[PDB]
């Protein structure tokens, strides 16, 4: 009855902070930065080629050791590993059939999983012979989980069906904190590299950032004409790289409220799955439908390297932190090494 | 050599749980509304032997199933749907009491328009189709309380011009099997039942031994 | 009461949050992004090369 | 009379004007006039152009992709194989005796012909064999709750290379001899001469009881069994239209297939049992090739009816022999 005119409020300060946000209106960097050089072009060849599962592959992480991977298979299996000698160190089964995410430890310790039905799963792994017990079920939502990242050995985060997002603690098994108000459901997110922030991505291409310790919301940023799916940032907290199901990989600074750098292409028409960034920040790796692991520059906007890894569509991929090797995944089972 | 040898072992264990699980059809359940779900699962688990998705599994004739349930997590549909490509036979459900649903949550929704507007978001949805459907549809008894009028030309506009029995359950299920698309080779197989019905799992095994025989062959390239 | 009118609201709240958050100097930072990417590249493992020595990938 | 024999050759024609000479040195022209050499010279040139690019082509098929190969094309990449020896072996060598005097070789140049053209042979018949079998075993389900899987067509594989190796080189030491028999172009088997110091007819009644009854036997078997399961299961789901095209697929394919197994490998057969049953009859030169024509163009018309004609090949060999259009 008298929203409408709330609506007709909310309109015009949106128009104003976007002439806000166009005060400065300066270009993306390749405007400006004519004095560069490109980055030539730069190949990559499998090194080792991993083995053993039978499904499809969703996510997997790299461990602070820059020594071992966990992935999660459809049927059940979560498997962790090392990658040196490229044989399997456990094997652990699901009280669940599904997963959709992973997560390591900071403390290099023990792991977390879970899928389509409603609970995070953590699993002690370090005094347990073999087969490991489940250390705790965290329930608190009606609808199917995204992502879990681990910020310390004690406090999750998580993101799930119900357009929420939960700032967890494990001994105590119960919500410390939300984080709500999110039009669509949210997809993915990541934790700043101080322990502070996280940002967050939805169906409405509404990034949006978030504190943890006041708990309430910071900022939007909308770029994009279609829905998103993978968001993280570069390694020293300034600004975040974005990627969309329309092939439209994006990146904003975190004080500026700008998109700074588009890296659209002409040729390339179906989505992506998952974008991480190197330890430099001189190229941008990312991975599409069309079975491509293409990777771009992180400066003048160009196709630096292609690699064709394998036939399906790559799944999820993440570069380890000492940036000596990246790894992706397919969608039939084999877990490419790329150097 | 003690960690290649603990993971030769483990190798072993992955692989024979993996050719225990391949024996197995993984059926997979929907359908929107109180569409008989608690009939249909009633009836297939325990009767022959006299909030995230629930997973009932039962048996019969030398064939072990296994079906799952999206109706407890409802969200944004297209985007965890994929996650259940390549099972083999997609039950529906529907209900043929649809006619005198007037609303579930609107003001003014029948529900026949409802599940046929469900029915057509799968298949031309292109993850699945090459996967054949085995629609069912029950509450019978209450359809045979159409000898008092209740014209079928409340949810439809004047087609099936009678008002028996033999005639206006032909003409729903000639409106189900019309809107399929039969773009590659899959066929719909029909069905009739009620609550107090019994042995309709003689028909799902009738069934589904027609997408093995029928889908060998394919892989033999005889057919 | 359960999201239609109180969505409206929590979001107009959220916008008249917003509006008071000051930024400008995109040139600025755009050079400062520049320059650390290329204060570190150089020294970077994947944009060289492998001398076969510590990259524990050897073909075995 | 029976043929005239030297020592270690055998020709169907009588001693009676005494003209015929080695089969090995200076050249022949009086148990066949030079327009049916030079037309089977023709032949079977032309039997090489056709039958060369079919086995490479399926070969760099398979090779390109591997959306193909699958637990169960082994088989059949093994027939594909084992006709190149046929063609590459046994076939440019009868080219170069029928234009150039005759078969100028020597005998160990007819012992080596007649190994590498019996092998691409019994490769091929009892590669059809384990084909039917493991038709049979994945469609109809004869045993409880038995899936398929790699190890069981790699031991497939082993099985047909173990049988038709062990059962056509003995006849290269002992039990029987290579000669080269008909019109001297290509060395065979000796089941025609009645030498009897090389126990010849232990060979015959050994070939005969099991290398063409009982593959005969468990194809009629095999396929038999998979017919009445299909049309016993197209029986039961009425007015699905689909199925109701399965069935007429699959019953014209079995009778293709086993008509022309048999239309392939039965005048051997033929000349065999008419030998053993008539001990002494006499015959002319040319009779005794039409059984090695009526095998040899099983090295075309036998991949044709497995490998082109078969589903999920063809699609996509032909997008990619010019990948122009179909
Ligand atoms: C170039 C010649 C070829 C491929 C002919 C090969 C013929 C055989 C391996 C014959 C086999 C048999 C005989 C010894 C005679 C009766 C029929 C067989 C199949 C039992």
């Amino acid at each position: 009855s008298e929203l409408d005119q709330l609506r007709q409020e909310a309109e015009q300060l949106k128009n104003q902070i976007r002439d806000a946000r166009k005060a400065c209106a300066d270009a993306t960097l390749s405007q400006i930065t004519n004095n560069i050089d490109p980055v030539g072009r730069i190949q990559m060849r499998t090194r080792r080629t991993l083995r053993g599962h039978l499904a499809k592959i969703y996510a997997m992480h790299w461990g602070t050791d820059s020594r071992l991977l966990l992935s999660a298979s459809q049927d059940g299996k979560l498997i962790i590993w090392d990658s040196y000698t490229t044989n399997k160190v456990h094997a652990i089964p699901l009280r669940s059939s599904w997963v959709m995410t992973c997560a390591y430890a900071p403390s290099g310790n023990y792991v977390a999983c879970g899928g389509l039905d409603n609970i995070c799963s953590i699993y002690n792994l370090k005094t347990r012979e073999g087969n490991v017990r489940v250390s705790r079920e965290l329930a608190g939502h009606t609808g199917y989980l995204s992502c879990c990242r681990f910020l310390d050995d004690n406090q999750i985060v998580t993101s799930s069906g119900d357009t929420t997002c939960a700032l967890w603690d494990i001994e105590t098994g119960q919500q410390t904190t939300t984080f709500t108000g999110h039009t669509g459901d949210v997809m993915s997110l990541s934790l700043a590299p101080d322990t502070r922030l996280f940002v967050s991505g939805a169906c409405d291409a509404s990034a949006k950032l978030w504190d943890v310790r006041e708990g309430m919301c910071r900022q939007t940023f909308t770029g994009h004409e279609s829905d998103i799916n993978a968001i993280c940032f570069f390694p020293n907290g300034n600004a975040f790289a974005t990627g969309s199901d329309d092939a439209t990989c994006r990146l904003f600074d975190l004080r500026a409220d700008q998109e700074l750098m588009t890296y659209s292409h002409d040729n390339i028409i179906c989505g992506i799955t998952s974008v991480s960034f190197s330890k430099s920040g001189r190229l941008l790796l990312a991975g599409y439908d069309d079975f491509n692991c293409n990777v771009w520059d992180a400066l003048k906007a160009d196709r630096a390297g292609v690699l064709a890894g394998h036939d399906n569509r790559v799944s999820c991929l993440g570069v380890t932190d000492d940036g000596m090797a990246v790894a992706t995944g397919s969608w039939d089972s084999f877990l490419k090494i790329w150097n | 050599s003690a960690e290649e040898k603990h993971s030769r072992e483990l190798e072993k264990k992955l692989k024979e749980d993996a050719e225990k699980d391949a024996r197995t059809v993984k059926l997979l359940l929907l359908g929107a509304g109180e569409s008989g779900k608690s009939t249909i699962v009633k009836q297939m688990k325990i009767i022959h032997q006299d909030t995230g998705i629930i997973e009932t599994q039962f048996s019969f004739k030398d064939l072990n199933f296994r079906m799952f349930d999206v109706g407890g997590q409802r969200s944004e549909r297209k985007k965890w749907i994929h996650c259940f490509e390549g099972v083999t036979a997609i039950i529906f459900c529907v209900a043929l009491s649809d006619y005198d649903m007037v609303l579930v949550e609107d003001d003014e929704v029948n529900r026949m328009h409802e599940s046929m507007h469900l029915f057509n978001s799968i298949c031309n949805n292109k993850w699945f189709t090459d996967t054949s459907i085995i629609l069912f549809l029950n509450k019978k008894d209450l359809f045979e309380e159409k000898i008092k009028k209740s014209p079928l030309s409340i949810c439809f506009p004047d087609y099936a011009g009678s008002n028996t029995y033999e005639e206006a359950g032909n003409y729903i299920k000639v409106q189900f099997l019309e809107l399929n698309m039969r773009r590659d080779v899959k066929e719909i197989y029909s069905h009739m039942t009620c609550a107090t019905d019994t042995q309709n799992v003689k028909f799902v095994f009738d069934a589904v031994t027609d997408i093995i025989i029928k889908e060998n062959l394919k892989d033999c390239g005889l057919f | 009461d359960l999201t239609e009118k109180d969505k409206l609201k929590m979001e107009v709240d959220q916008l008249k949050k917003e509006v008071t958050l000051e930024r400008m100097l995109v040139s600025k930072c755009c050079e400062e992004f520049r320059d650390y990417v290329e204060e570190r590249s150089g020294e970077d493992p994947l944009v060289k090369g492998i001398p076969e020595d510590k990259n524990p990938f050897k073909e075995l | 009379m029976n043929g005239t024999e030297g020592p270690n050759f055998y020709v169907p024609f009588s001693n009676k004007t005494g003209v015929v000479r080695s089969p090995f040195e200076a050249p022949q022209y009086y148990l066949a006039e030079p327009w049916q050499f030079s037309m089977l010279a023709a032949y079977m040139f032309l039997l090489i152009m056709l039958g060369f690019p079919i086995n490479f082509l399926t070969l760099y098929v398979t090779v390109q992709h591997k959306k193909l190969r699958t637990p169960l094309n082994y088989i059949l990449l093994n027939l594909a194989v084992a006709d190149l020896f046929m063609v590459f072996g046994g076939f440019t060598t009868t080219l170069y005796t029928s234009l150039h005097g005759y078969f100028v070789f020597g005998p160990t140049g007819c012992n080596l012909e007649g190994f590498f053209a019996t092998l691409g042979g019994e490769i091929a018949l009892w590669s059809l064999v384990v084909l039917a079998i493991e038709r049979y075993v994945v469609v109809c389900k004869p045993m409880s709750n038995f899936r398929f899987g790699e190890n069981h067509a790699i031991m497939g594989v082993a099985f047909t290379w173990v049988m038709a190796l062990a059962c056509a080189a003995p006849p290269l030491v002992g039990w029987s001899r290579y000669i080269p028999e008909g019109m001297q172009c290509s060395c065979g088997i000796d089941y025609y001469t009645p030498h009897e110091e090389t126990n010849n007819e232990s060979f015959v009644i050994y070939m005969f009881v099991v290398h063409f009854i009982i593959p005969l036997i468990v194809i009629f078997f095999c396929y038999g069994q998979l017919v009445f399961t299909v049309k016993e299961a197209a029986a039961q789901q009425q007015e699905s239209a689909t199925t109701q095209k399965a069935e007429k697929e699959v019953t014209r394919m079995v009778i293709i297939m086993v008509i022309a197994f048999l239309i392939c490998w039965l005048p051997y057969a033929g000349v065999a049992f008419y030998i053993f049953t008539h001990q002494g009859s006499d015959f002319g030169p040319i009779f005794m090739t039409i059984p090695a024509f009526f095998a040899k163009t099983s090295a075309v018309y036998n991949p044709v009816i497995y490998i082109m004609m078969n589903k999920q090949f063809r699609n996509c060999m032909v997008t990619t022999l010019c990948c122009g259009k179909n």
